[PDB]
């Protein structure tokens, strides 16, 4: 019956081990958390970056052109050296 | 037959001594912790339960239940019966009920019932309790007028686990002062379930009044005020010492 005994105290002596899969199955159910995350800092940060990588980071789809008609620096609207 | 105990003629099962390591061999197989796993999907998700799914069974084996007798070197007799079902029911019968109290010892038998599956010398009472429940079997222990009964139901594969267990309630009790404080709440809730039952408390009346004072008069169930005086460990170890035998 020691055997018995044996098995039943061993069942449990992988604990740290069993724990460290339960909080890793809770982080791989955060992971999808990020593919709202990343974009929503880009979107806030979005100014903070330079024109040309404004343009890579959207692929190509805004550009100096798309500036509003009426920029924050009124200087520059139309273009750095203005509308002509 | 090799030895005749009241009557009765048991077999002789005699007594052992193999290794730890090669009884371990035999032990049936189970886990409580599953840290990874390989992934298999259901290959029966786009079965429906009409449609047989399981071939080439083995042909059955079936045996006319017989009931046999045997009896350990310590005295302790092992009746079975097999009727081929996958649940088994295995029970240890004691021959220490209330009937055996003094005056004195008013209601101990219940306190054994009370204490039963607490810590014993190889097995802590939480880690009896949670290898019962992961292994999905139940049961508990009941005091009667002449003897108490630890049974468990289980599924037959894991009877190596519950013979021990069950076991250890009669071969190595440990009852530690603490854990025996924990179990004076069972009291009030057993004289709540006898008395919501109305015919089984009439027929508690009955026997306190047919037998005044006496053997099966005793009462059944311990009182809650003077009683647990001597609900203690060491009362109980005495009572136990006195009436649990391997021969009763
Ligand atoms: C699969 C196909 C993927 C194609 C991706 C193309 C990306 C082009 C980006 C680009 O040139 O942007 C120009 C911009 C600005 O460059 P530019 O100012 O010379 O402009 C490009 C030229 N014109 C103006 C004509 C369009 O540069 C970037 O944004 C460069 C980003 C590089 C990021 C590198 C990350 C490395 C990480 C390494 C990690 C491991 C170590
Ligand atoms: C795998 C695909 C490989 C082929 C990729 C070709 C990329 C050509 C980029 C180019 O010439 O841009 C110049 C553009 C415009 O050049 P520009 O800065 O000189 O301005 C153009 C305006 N004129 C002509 C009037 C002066 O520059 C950029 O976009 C710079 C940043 C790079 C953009 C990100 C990398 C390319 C992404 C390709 C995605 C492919 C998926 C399909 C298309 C999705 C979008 C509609
Ligand atoms: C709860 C938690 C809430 C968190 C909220 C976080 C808010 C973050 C806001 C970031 C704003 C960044 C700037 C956006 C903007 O309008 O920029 C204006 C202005 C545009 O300047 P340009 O002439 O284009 O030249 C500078 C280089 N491009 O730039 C800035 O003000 C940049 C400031 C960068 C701060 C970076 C902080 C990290």
């Amino acid at each position: 019956t020691l055997a018995v005994y044996h098995r039943l105290w061993g069942m449990t002596e992988q604990f740290a081990a069993r724990k460290k899969w339960g909080w890793r199955q809770v982080y791989h159910r955060m992971l999808p958390f990020q593919i709202a995350l990343y974009p929503s800092l880009m979107w806030y940060l979005f100014g903070w970056f330079d024109d040309p990588y404004k343009e890579a980071m959207t692929l190509g789809i805004w550009n100096v052109s798309k500036r509003s008609l009426y920029f924050w620096d009124p200087l520059r609207s139309g273009g750095d050296k203005g509308w002509y | 037959g090799k030895s005749t105990i009241q009557g009765t003629s048991y077999n002789v099962v005699k007594f052992q001594q193999e290794d730890v390591s090669e009884v371990v061999k035999e032990v049936p197989h189970f886990q409580f912790y599953y840290i990874g796993g390989e992934h298999k999907d259901n290959k029966y998700r786009d079965v429906p339960l009409d449609i047989p799914v399981l071939t080439e069974a083995p042909p059955p084996q079936l045996k006319k239940p017989e009931m046999k007798f045997s009896v350990l070197e310590n005295g302790m007799r092992i009746v079975s019966v097999d009727k081929q079902g996958l649940t088994s029911n295995l029970g240890l019968f004691v021959h220490a009920g209330s009937r055996f109290e003094t005056p004195a010892e008013e209601g101990l038998s219940h306190m054994v019932e009370c204490v039963a599956f607490r810590s014993t010398a190889h097995l802590s009472h939480l880690r009896t309790i949670k290898t019962i429940e992961v292994l999905g079997m139940n049961g508990g222990c009941q005091a009667g007028r002449e003897h108490i009964m630890y049974n468990l139901e289980l599924l037959r594969e894991y009877m190596p686990v519950a013979s021990t267990l069950v076991v250890g309630n009669v071969l190595f009790p440990r009852l530690l002062p603490w854990e025996v404080n924990a179990c004076h709440k069972e009291i009030k809730k057993a004289h709540e379930r006898l008395k919501a039952d109305t015919d089984q408390y009439v027929s508690e009346l009955l026997h306190q009044t047919a037998y005044h004072n006496n053997t099966l008069g005793n009462a059944l169930l311990a009182n809650e005020g003077r009683a647990l005086e001597h609900f203690t460990g060491d009362n109980i170890r005495e009572f136990m010492m006195k009436h649990f035998s391997a021969e009763r």
